[PDB]
């Protein structure tokens, strides 16, 4: 899972050296950077509940057409699954700003994101908007370097979309 | 690769739930103590040869069998071969040390270690003592070194020991 | 001025073998291996043979490759001296005969295994490994699956462009987990064993699956053990020294 | 690889002594009879092709099985990996009977050979039975060839047939 | 093992081809050699107690604070690990003459000599030391043949440590 | 060019190696041995043609219908080409015994040989059976190891062509 | 073993895809084909006894030499092979055509081919005058494309051998 | 790759021809001074690393610019490659020197290799240079050896002079 | 050759388009500069030969070895050669300042320079300084020249710095 000391360590054993300054200079960086994400971290989990139904409604209210009969999102299991994806983001999206990297958003939602979309029919543009729009209020609940590690982490689930 | 951060986070996605604030603290500790972490890593970084070369000398001080002809560590060819094994895993025990985990040692180094000693003729309990030995010495830098900032390593101590006691444990 | 008597050491000695395990293990010895049949420049035609002969032996896995089917493009470009090893080894394949052998009839994870054989000298060292390979071939098919080995960072640190590709599992290599070494043994049937269909012509169900998924395993608690002989214990110790 | 006086050096270096004298002169008899190994080689290598082709002519006569549809040397694919065979292991006992020692044969040929004909369906008995031919008319070979000195090869002879009777006895 | 038999043999298997009579000359030219070999080995064999004393004491004449307190020519196991390593270097003299090749200099002695003494602080000095002694006394043991051949694993050993 | 000095180099350079006492050893039986071989040159040398018009001769004699019309040992060309391809083969035989390996025959006869027989409708049975009868007089033009290395070479081509 | 429908198959695995237009194309050549081609393979089937009696006769009356003693087309065993072999390659044609590809000529008598008869002293030759003669009769057994097709795998054997 | 021998048997081929009388009897006498060139041979093999040091120490005495920072032979890493290069030719020069022919040195050595340097900025006089110095200390070395048999070795100083010589010019 | 006007003509013509008030304004801007331009320009005329000749000095004080035999800079034709590329490239320097355009100094001057000194063996990183010392001078006499009226050159001789670090760039 891609992360600060993970990558610092594979590093080390690919060369087969041993743990010098720039490693450990580098891993200083994912220690001293750690109080700002943990905050984030903590912002975006106690909010989750309205965060995710926030978004949720986003998608409907700039997709309007979603909640319509014979659409996607309607009924009670689209809407459902939904709100569970959206939760799903923002998981792991507090998960790589504990890790001190990408590496559960690689692993566990980049990692074949277009293939299963494709298969199912899921527009990345709900999930791009769900995201700009927890990215809108996530400017309320943070500011200074949590915000900016929270910013960090959304925008690279935006791109990972798109 | 696990960390200590990402096995928190596998244990986490397994019940389908954010951070225990249980999880949070223990994590938020070990930044706390990382300063130290890094000490301690770079104590084995910057004796790695010394505590090689002295676990050696020991070891075939104790049992001067294996440099005998007939002799796992005879000739120069496999000397240098126990040489380079003592090398590896106190890197991987290093690699263990920087991570807060145990996993890269147990999945890159000491899976299937037994095996391969016991296919090549290797005397198993020869190596572990070899590892004990790295173990005294790789603590003693730790403890007693330049100009660091004085206070208490124990834990620090006890956790590279058991990643010497797991390789040990592992090979013998 | 007299030697204080020194031939107590010198006994048996204990136990003793002489350089014994590469050939108890069988088939090691030949493979503990002097590198391949690398290409110089203004190569003879002696060089040539070296590293044909040895290529085939090598990538497709000691089996007979009668005179009837040489890839005769393959080697016509070695010599006229357009192409690398690299390149050779890339152009056998993705030959008929490579596919033939080992892709056509293993499963993926039977065919993922000789892959790491023929080509790095090595047993896969992780479950990820195969998954990794696999999902390539679902998205890039087969020709992509091949280049993937060839070219890579391993496979090219290693081999460079002109050494022939040659058994390495049997060596520590930074970086291989533990389990590299026993692992190679099954892939490996020592210098006779042939790694060839013909008997079902089927080819055999992978070998590693249960081997490559073992557990760690948790001898835990363990008191450790000080005897061993009797150790020092005493405050003394460092004043006698001081 | 091993040769009969690298197997020597192999055995004295485990004791940790420099060669016997007993030792010694067994090498200096190897010297001694190293002309005629030379022409015993050469009586193999010079008539390689017909050691097979008549071995091969005779391995047939007896089992007209294998070249039955249903057997192991039908079609022409199966033949001609079967009379490669047959080459490669003359080929191989004449390297034993120059370096004086079976462990080329053992390890590279031998080696593994047994396996895999019963995974192939390789009817191993039959596969005995073409060494046995060539082992005939390689001896034949040796011992009456053209314009050599006159003299008694049997010692030779003998060792031939050991790798020969090895590769037979490894193999059915 | 390298000797003239492997080599050709290894040349031949890798290449698919009876022996004949161009690798039967280079066979015979190991076989034509043995008896200025094995007399140089026997030679070599029956002095080598000398031969070990007379090296070990150069060591210590030409590098003469080695056997003063402190240093690595100083006590009984010193002084006796030392004499052992030069009879090693004798012994596998006198096999590499008796084998036809360097095969049991390279197996035994040079594959790894760099990284065992570079770890436990030998240096090679010495081993040349010794060595070229031990090459001054063999020029009135031997001479012709038997000697170039004493000779040439000498100084293969030699050129092996610088 | 296969001799026992391109052979020995050959394995120094691919092992990036100065030549050894093993090599060495090596390249004086190649010496030692040029004596003979250079002998059975000579008489080879001087007593030549006739050779060939006798092998090409037996070749109809054992082929009847070979110099029957219509057939491949008739009309001036057909015998003509034929005296000439044997006259190769003993040329090369005479390079390969001067040159103290098989390289002469590996590069200028053997490499290629079926393909370029099969194109042109040649039997290597004729070859084998001019081989054969030149094998037959060498017999008593040469004796001892002169007659050994002529042996070895007609033979050597008598394989190549089975 | 090589057909049309084998080849596309192969061709569309080893890209990791489904059969499309283009390889479904391919296979009603196949298909299309089957009629002229086991025409021929009955023609060839029912006729087989004294097409291979003619062809095995024909090899003597070209190489009369054969069926005198001492030779390859005397006795009754070597007859006996001749008539097996030839039988050999009339039912691998008769395979060839049901089939839709060269496979079972590939497969069965081609791999291997000229080892085989290297090492067993089978010319060529014969095998190719055989078929020749059988090429010759089935021209009246045969005729439009049931004829190209006997013709289109005879050839490929006489391509075979050539 | 050819040596003395196979250059002869290429130009007769060219004339279609059985070797002449003339170069049988120059071949007859390469292989009566055969024992000379081996011991010749045998001089640089066994003080192969001599003569390159010896080279180095007065290729730098002679020439500091490259030792200063600027200089081609600094860092360590580019005095390993320069070291390196010395080794590699003096190894050509005598394998062409075992062989009686300078082809082996031409074609896997010289060809391009000026070209190279240039590329590289390798100064070109300065490594004729050093290739003349690896010549005055081999020659000595040829000329003044241990207990090998008085005589006249004047023509092989000669012909490994050239073999030098040839390395020299194809370089600067 | 292209100007600066020139250059954004060619841009606009590529759009199919009359040109774009940004643009326009731009170039009004050049205009508006044009009297400074034309003193820097004559500063540089003006001291051509001491701007050369100072470099020279100072470029030779540095590398000393230019001046000794075996030196890029020895005897007097090369030293001549020398001075002479100095003077061409200070001269295509001088002309892309009066044009406000590298175009000139890249298409008649740097380009294939660096290709040419390679084949010359003429050490490119010494001709780079050269230009960086030439720069140096010709900068400090644009800034304290013979009573220009007072004001701010820093733009133009920025620029100026780009067209000797663009030679400088292209060259070493
Ligand atoms: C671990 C990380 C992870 C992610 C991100 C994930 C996404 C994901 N979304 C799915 C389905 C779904 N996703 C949605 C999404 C939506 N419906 C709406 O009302 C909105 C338009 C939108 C939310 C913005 C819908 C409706 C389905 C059901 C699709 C179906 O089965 O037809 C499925 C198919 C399996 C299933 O039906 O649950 C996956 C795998 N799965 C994972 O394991
Ligand atoms: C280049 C990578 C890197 C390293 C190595 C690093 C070390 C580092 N160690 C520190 C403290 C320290 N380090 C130690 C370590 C020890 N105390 C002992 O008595 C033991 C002998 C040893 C046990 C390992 C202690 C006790 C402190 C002070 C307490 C603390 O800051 O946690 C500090 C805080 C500043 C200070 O108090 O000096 C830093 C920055 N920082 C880095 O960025
Ligand atoms: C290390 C040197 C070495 C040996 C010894 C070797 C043996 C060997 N023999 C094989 C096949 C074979 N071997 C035979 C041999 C025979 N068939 C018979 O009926 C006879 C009893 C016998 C001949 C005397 C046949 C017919 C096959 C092909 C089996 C098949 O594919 O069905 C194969 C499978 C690969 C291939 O077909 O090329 C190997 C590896 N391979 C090696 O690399
Ligand atoms: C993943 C990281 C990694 C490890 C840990 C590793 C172990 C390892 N140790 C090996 C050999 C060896 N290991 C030793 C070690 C010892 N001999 C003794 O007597 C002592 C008890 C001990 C030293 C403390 C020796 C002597 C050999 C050579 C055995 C032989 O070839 O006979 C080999 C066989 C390949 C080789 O010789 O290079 C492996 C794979 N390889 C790896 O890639
Ligand atoms: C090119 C490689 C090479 C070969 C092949 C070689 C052969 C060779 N065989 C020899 C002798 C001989 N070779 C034989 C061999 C035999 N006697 C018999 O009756 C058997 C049929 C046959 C058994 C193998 C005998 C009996 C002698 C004479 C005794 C001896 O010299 O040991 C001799 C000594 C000179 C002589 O007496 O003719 C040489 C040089 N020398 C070489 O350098
Ligand atoms: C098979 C071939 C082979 C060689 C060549 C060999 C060399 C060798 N020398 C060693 C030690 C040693 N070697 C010496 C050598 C010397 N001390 C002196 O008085 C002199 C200066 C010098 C002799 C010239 C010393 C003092 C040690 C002990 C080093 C230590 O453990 O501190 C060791 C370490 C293991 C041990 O302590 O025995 C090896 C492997 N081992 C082998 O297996
Ligand atoms: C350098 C080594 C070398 C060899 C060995 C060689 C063989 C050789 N023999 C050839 C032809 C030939 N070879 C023969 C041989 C014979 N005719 C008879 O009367 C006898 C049956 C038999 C002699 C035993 C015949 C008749 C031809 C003419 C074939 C044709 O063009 O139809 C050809 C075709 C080119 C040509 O027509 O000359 C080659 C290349 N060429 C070479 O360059
Ligand atoms: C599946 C396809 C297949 C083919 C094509 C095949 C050919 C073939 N022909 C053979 C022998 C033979 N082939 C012949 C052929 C002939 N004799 C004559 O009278 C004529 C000149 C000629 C017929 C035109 C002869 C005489 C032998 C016996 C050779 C021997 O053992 O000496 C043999 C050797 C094994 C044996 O003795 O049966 C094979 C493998 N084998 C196969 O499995
Ligand atoms: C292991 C490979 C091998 C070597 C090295 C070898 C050397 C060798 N050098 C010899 C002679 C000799 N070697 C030399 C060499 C020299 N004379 C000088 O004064 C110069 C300093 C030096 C110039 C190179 C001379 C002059 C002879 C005696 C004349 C001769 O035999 O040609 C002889 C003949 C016996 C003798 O007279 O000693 C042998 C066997 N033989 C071998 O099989
Ligand atoms: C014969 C060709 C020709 C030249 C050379 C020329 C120069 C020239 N430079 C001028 C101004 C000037 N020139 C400069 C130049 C500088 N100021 C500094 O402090 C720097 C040291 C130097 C930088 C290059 C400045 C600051 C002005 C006044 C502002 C301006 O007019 O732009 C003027 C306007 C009148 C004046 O204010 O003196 C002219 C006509 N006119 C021409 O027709």
């Amino acid at each position: 899972m891609k992360t600060v000391i993970t990558e610092v360590i594979a590093s080390a054993d690919s060369q087969g050296r041993f743990l010098n300054n720039t490693e450990l200079q580098a891993a200083n960086g994912r220690f001293q950077r750690a109080t700002a994400s943990m905050e984030a971290a903590r912002a975006l989990t106690s909010n989750a509940d309205s965060l995710v139904k926030g978004a949720v409604q986003e998608v409907y209210n700039k997709f309007p057409y979603l909640t319509q009969p014979g659409q996607m999102g309607y009924g009670d299991t689209n809407q459902a699954k939904c709100a569970r994806d959206i939760s799903h983001y923002l998981r792991f999206i507090t998960y790589s700003l504990v890790a001190g990297g990408t590496g559960p958003l690689d692993d566990y939602i980049v990692a074949g994101l277009r293939e299963v979309n494709r298969t199912f029919n899921l527009s990345p543009s709900w999930y791009i908007e769900a995201l700009k729009h927890i990215k809108g209020k996530v400017g309320s609940q943070l500011s200074g370097q949590p915000l900016t590690e929270a910013n960090a982490y959304i925008d690279y689930c935006i791109n990972a979309l798109s | 690769m696990q960390d200590a951060f990402t096995k928190a986070i596998v244990a986490a996605d397994l019940r389908g739930s954010f951070l225990s604030e249980q999880e949070l603290n223990q994590l938020t500790n070990l930044v706390k103590e990382s300063n130290k972490r890094l000490d301690a890593v770079n104590a084995i970084t910057g004796n790695a040869a010394e505590i090689i070369s002295d676990a050696a000398h020991k070891l075939f001080a104790e049992q001067t069998d294996l440099i005998r002809p007939g002799g796992n560590a005879y000739p120069n060819r496999r000397m240098a071969a126990c040489l380079r094994d003592m090398e590896i895993i106190l890197r991987y025990v290093s690699y263990a040390l920087l991570a807060g985990d145990a996993s890269v040692l147990e999945d890159r180094c000491l899976n299937g270690l037994k095996e391969t000693y016991v296919a090549l003729g290797t005397p198993t309990r020869s190596v572990a003592r070899a590892v004990q030995l790295m173990k005294e010495t790789a603590i003693g830098y730790v403890n007693s070194p330049s100009g660091v900032t004085r206070g208490d390593c124990s834990a620090l101590v006890n956790e590279a020991a058991t990643y010497f006691d797991k390789a040990a444990a592992s090979i013998a | 001025k007299r030697v204080a008597p020194y031939a107590q050491y010198l006994t048996p000695a204990v136990e003793a073998t002489p350089d014994a395990a590469a050939q108890t293990k069988l088939g090691i010895t030949a493979v503990a291996p002097d590198q391949a049949v690398e290409l110089r420049p203004n190569f003879g035609e002696a060089e040539v043979q070296a590293v044909i002969r040895a290529a085939y032996k090598q990538i497709f896995g000691n089996t007979y490759i009668l005179e009837a089917d040489r890839v005769v493009i393959a080697e016509s470009l070695l010599r006229n001296g357009s192409i690398s090893v690299r390149e050779f080894v890339r152009l056998l394949a993705k030959s008929d005969l490579y596919r033939d052998r080992f892709f056509r009839t293993a499963s993926n994870n039977r065919f993922i295994e000789l892959n790491f054989k023929h080509f790095l000298g090595r047993a896969p060292y992780s479950q990820a490994e195969i998954g990794e390979h696999f999902n390539r071939y679902h998205k890039s098919g087969y020709d992509a699956e091949i280049d993937s080995y060839i070219d890579s960072d391993e496979y090219r640190r290693v081999f460079g462009e002109n050494t022939v590709p040659y058994f390495r599992g049997f060596k520590y290599q930074v970086g291989q987990a533990a389990r590299g070494f026993d692992q190679m043994q099954q892939l490996f049937a020592g210098d006779a064993g042939s790694d060839t269909d013909r008997g079902i012509g089927a080819q055999p169900a992978a070998k590693l699956t249960f081997p490559l998924s073992r557990p760690l395993g948790v001898t835990s608690a363990y008191f450790p053990s000080s005897q061993g002989g009797a150790a020092t214990s005493d405050g003394l110790e460092m004043f006698t020294r001081m």
